RNA sequence: CAACUUUGGGGCCGUUCCUUGUCUAUGUUCCUUGGAACAGGACGUCAUAGAGGGUGAGAAUCCCGUGUGGCGAGGAGUGCG
RNA sequence: CACGGACCAAGGAGUCUAACGUCUAUGCGAGUGUUUGGGUGUAAAACCCAUACGCGUAAUGAAAGUGAACGUAGGUUGGGGCCUCGCAAGAGGUGCACAAUCGACCGAUCCUGAUGUCUUCGGAUGGAUUUGAGUAAGAGCAUAGCUGUUGGGACCCGAAAG
């Protein structure tokens, strides 16, 4: 049995947006951004360090 | 301090319109006694056996008066003699009823003790337990 | 027969019929008793005077 | 007693016959009782409705 | 305590009856007759078992009626009320 | 407290709900009916035995059991072939061990005997007019155990003497039994 | 050894079940409106049929059906007369 | 500050349920519950029903077991309400429910150890306290409702994943 055992980000306004393919610029990595992940990891950090 | 009950029983309610009268009018402490316990809900208005009643019958100078319990009455088996009385309440079982009758006694309704003793004269008044309750 | 009397009990098993909690329906037949009225301490007016 | 009740004919007159009443007649009104039942026993054809 | 594996609950089958009922057992017409008419021999019998009750306690006080009952299992107490009212036990399994 | 569900699994999917049911008891009623114009005369049901029941929580009943015995039927000097075909029960794996059941049992099949008629294969087959149960016919009542009124009779004992003494003779009769091995094993 | 008892195998017609067909009452009268009457009003009829649908708008009574019964054909396999 | 909002219509978010709990309404009451089911019918309705079974009317101890009245169902105090007296005001007797307090009974624990006994079994009687959500003349069953707890998809949409 044991030995069975075993970035490109891009603020995503203007011409990117909603695009469910990659925009024209390319990497083999993207991160598409709009605002309101802007408030939400803006909220997350609030609450680490209220969690610290 | 409350105004009038939860149902709408019809008749209950007139019963109550009746003791407000008395309530209002007479100042005996009888009436308001019996209309606050009417008020009161069905936990509060807890059943009464005829085995208390027998006890309180049983007391000193207390055979000639009437019993009232407000509430429901039950039969209760254990006794085996039961006296010979005048007992209104609202609501009796049927067993009870009929060994009342068999005793010889009386049972009335609260209309027709109120036609006997309006003031709450001759009487006296009986509340079950409520102990026995978590 | 089939809804009982006080003769014959229901025609069906382990049943009375109801009883009533108070006797007559009406209540000012009550009231317009000769000894409710004797027992009685006297009425209002049922309309007040405007005093000042 | 139980006063009386007066019996019809099919052309209808007032039949000499009488009856008493059965004394149901004497037993009571509790319009909440019925109108709480009424309710439960009225639910009881019903079938279902679903997606 | 000490374990007896695939335990059935039929042999704790022990429905008790205090002294108090125990009228309600005979039917009404034979109640009365036999709440008067104490006598031996209209001895009014009770079968316990065959109402559904096991086994007798004693709460309760009896009249010095005498009654015969049947059962299996009694307390002490409950007999001597029965012995001094006059009735007697009888065992039954 | 302690409050226990069991519905942690996909419970949703195996959910089985009776709407089913007065359309089944027609189904049902009309089963019975179809069977009866099947099998036109007859009962629709056996005659069955009479039989007192298990584990002493309930051994004071009498149930409406399976079948009549080989012996019990053969003392009512009939065979179980014929038996069965006479619309009768019997349940080979049983055994008889109470007279009193017995002859119960065989009242029963006797009244059963005298309360049929037989159409014979012959032919004209009268008119008979079918009853659709004979457990009904037939009943199955718990006997009497005692008649009502008696006479007192007392030896003394009071009975809860007998009952301790009992059980604790029956606690220690092994262990009284290992004293008796000891003192025959004296000498 | 002793007596007794009991036997079945088809074809025919009905019955049964299924499938199916077919038949099984009562105004289309008068007035008003409006494109039209199934609306409104009056007088009537039938009902074991007022459930549903159609028809130039809410139709018991114009129709098809329903309700109650009856006259058939085809199969099946015998539950028995 | 940051996040959402171009404009309008229509859609759209604490619900259904199971097991429990309190409160309230109703029935019935030492009982209560028709509906698994049988009969019955104008047909999923409605009406009637035995026999059963639950939950309750008795707990206690790990079990074996054992199983609740000295009394007027106790004594003391308060105790609404009634009764008597009192023109009243007040006093007195009664005193339910309830509360406190002391006792009694059941069960558990320790000791005592009777008429007797396979002489080691039985367990009379009286004591020691500590204990139960007990008893100390019952109160609960069923339904519905407003609701709360937990699990279910769980107020709706949304997440790296295996």
């Amino acid at each position: 049995k044991e030995k069975i055992k075993a970035v490109t980000l891009v603020v995503a306004s203007g011409r990117n947006k909603g695009l469910a393919g990659r925009p024209k610029g390319v990497k083999g990595k993207y991160k598409m951004v709009d605002g309101v992940m802007k408030n939400e990891q803006r909220a997350l950090r609030r609450i680490a360090k209220k969690h610290h | 301090h409350r105004t009038a009950p939860k149902s709408d029983n019809v008749y209950l309610k007139l019963l109550v319109k009746l003791y407000t009268f008395l309530a209002r009018r007479t100042d005996a402490p009888f009436n308001k006694v019996v209309l606050k316990a009417l008020f009161l809900s069905k936990i509060n208005r807890p059943p009464v056996s005829v085995s208390r009643i027998a006890r309180a019958l049983k007391q000193e100078g207390a055979a000639n008066k009437t019993v009232v319990v407000v509430g429901t009455v039950t039969d209760d088996a254990r006794i085996f003699e039961f006296p010979k009385t005048t007992v209104a309440a609202l609501r009796f079982t049927a067993g009870a009823r009929a060994k009342i009758v068999k005793a010889g006694g009386e049972c009335i309704t609260l209309d027709q003790l109120a036609v006997r003793a309006p003031k709450g004269q001759n009487t006296l008044i009986l509340r079950g337990p409520r102990n026995s309750r978590e | 027969q089939v809804w009982g009397s006080e003769t014959v009990a229901s025609s069906k098993v382990g049943y009375t019929l109801p009883s009533h909690i108070i006797s007559t329906s009406d209540v000012t037949r009550i009231i317009n008793s000769s000894e409710i009225q004797s027992a009685i301490r006297p009425a209002g007016q049922a309309t007040q005077k405007r005093t000042h | 007693s139980r006063p009386q009740v007066t019996v019809h004919s099919l052309t209808g007159e007032a039949t000499a016959n009488a009856l008493p009443l059965p004394a149901v007649f004497s037993a009571p009104i509790r319009p909440d009782i019925v109108h709480t039942v009424f309710t439960s026993v009225n639910k009881n054809k019903r079938q279902a409705y679903a997606v | 305590g000490m374990r007896y594996f695939h335990k059935q609950q039929a042999h704790f089958w022990k429905p008790v009856l205090n002294l108090d009922k125990l009228w309600t057992l005979i039917p009404e017409d034979k109640r009365d007759q036999y709440l008067k008419s104490a006598s031996k021999e209209t001895a009014p019998v009770i079968d316990t078992l065959a109402a559904g009750y096991g086994k007798i306690l004693g709460k309760g006080r009896i009249p010095n009626v005498p009654v015969i009952v049947k059962a299996r299992f009694v307390s002490k107490l409950a007999e001597e009320k029965i012995r001094a009212a006059g009735g007697v036990v009888e065992l039954i399994a | 407290p302690i409050l226990k569900n069991h519905f942690r699994k996909h419970w949703q999917e195996r959910v089985k709900v009776h709407f089913d049911q007065a359309g089944k008891k027609v189904s049902r009623r009309n089963a019975r009916a179809t069977r009866a114009a099947k099998i036109a005369p007859r009962p629709l049901d056996l005659l069955r035995p009479v039989v007192r029941a298990p584990t002493v929580k309930y051994n004071r009943k009498v149930r409406a059991g399976r079948g009549f015995t080989l012996a019990e039927v053969k003392a009512a000097g009939l065979t179980a072939a014929y038996a069965r075909t006479i619309g009768i029960a019997v349940d080979h794996r049983r055994q008889n061990r109470n007279q009193e059941i017995f002859d119960a049992n065989v009242q029963r099949l006797k009244e059963y005997q005298s309360k049929i008629i037989v159409f014979p294969r012959n032919g004209k087959a009268p008119e008979a007019e079918q009853v659709l149960s004979a457990a009904a016919t037939f009943p199955i009542a718990q006997p009497a155990t005692d008649v009502e009124a008696r006479a007192v009779q007392d030896n003394g004992e009071s009975a809860f003497r007998t009952l301790r003494l009992a059980r604790s003779e029956k606690k220690f009769r092994g262990i009284r039994e290992k004293r008796a091995r000891e003192k025959a094993e004296a000498e």
